[PDB]
């Protein structure tokens, strides 16, 4: 669902 | 009634992590130096609204205890914040004082940018509003911060843990607001009272955006988990 935001976060 | 050293390490640590987003010139010279088509503005908000996002984050993991907070509750802040951090960020700009003329060419320019007559009115409302309170840059960073860490966003497990990390922030934007404006105790009331206002465009930005005057209405991947479109 959010897994751009989720990559941006956990980089 | 001064702020602490802890204090003032904290607001330093904030002003340069908010000193990396794109300078409000570079947004205001592109703008004021050609009229472009609705297509064009479009466009411009999007790449704008997508580096804002990006610079978002990054400023947004350097929050301290930021990292300590659960998975899923950091992605409901993030979320939850992106579009009224964004609000907060174009006032701030709309804000600046620029040469005799400018600022009048500035706001007929985003009149006439491809949104909607119904939402420029409260657009413009608010910005005129956040103006009236003439803010330092260390109130827009710290107003940006609390912004994100509101514990009583949608879908937070844990609010208590968001709570304790905005609380401090809290702290050192009244002592600022006390010190910049002696003279208006009121100040600190109305920063907060322009979150609730901040808090209306999120209802309707997503009709905002499709009511801008274009055929259509492309959007980045990133924007469309952060704004909820297409
Ligand atoms: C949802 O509809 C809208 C409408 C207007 C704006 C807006 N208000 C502005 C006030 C001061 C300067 C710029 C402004 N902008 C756009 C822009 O570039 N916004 C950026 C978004 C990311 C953070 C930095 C600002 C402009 C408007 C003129 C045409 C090109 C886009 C806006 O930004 C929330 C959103």
């Amino acid at each position: 669902d959010h897994q751009l935001l989720r990559y941006l976060l956990d980089k | 009634m001064e702020l602490t050293p802890d204090q003032q390490t904290l607001l330093h640590f904030i002003m340069d992590s908010y000193n990396k987003q794109r300078m409000p010139q570079e947004i205001t010279n592109k703008i004021l130096k050609e009229a472009f088509s609705a297509e064009e503005n479009f466009l411009i908000l999007t790449e704008m609204a997508t580096n804002h996002v990006q610079v978002l984050v990054e400023f947004t993991k350097k929050l301290p205890g930021f990292q300590t907070l659960d998975h899923e509750d950091q992605i409901a802040l993030l979320k939850g914040s992106a579009v009224e951090a964004m609000f907060l960020r174009s006032a701030e700009i709309f804000n600046k004082k620029l040469p005799s003329g400018h600022s009048d060419l500035l706001e007929a320019r985003i009149r006439n940018s491809g949104i909607s007559d119904e939402y420029i009115t409260p657009m413009f409302s608010f910005y005129k509003s956040i103006g009236e309170l003439k803010m330092t840059q260390e109130e827009y960073a710290l107003l940006t911060a609390i912004v994100i860490l509101s514990p009583d966003r949608q879908y937070i497990k844990d609010r208590e843990a968001v709570e304790k990390l905005q609380e401090p922030l809290l702290d050192v934007l009244q002592k600022l607001c006390k010190i910049h404006q002696p003279e208006n105790p009121q100040h600190f009331a109305c920063l907060l009272g322009r979150l609730t206002e901040l808090r209306t465009f999120n209802h309707h930005h997503a009709e905002m955006l499709m009511s801008w005057r274009v055929n259509d209405h492309k959007f980045t991947p990133l924007l469309c988990e952060i704004w909820d479109v297409q």
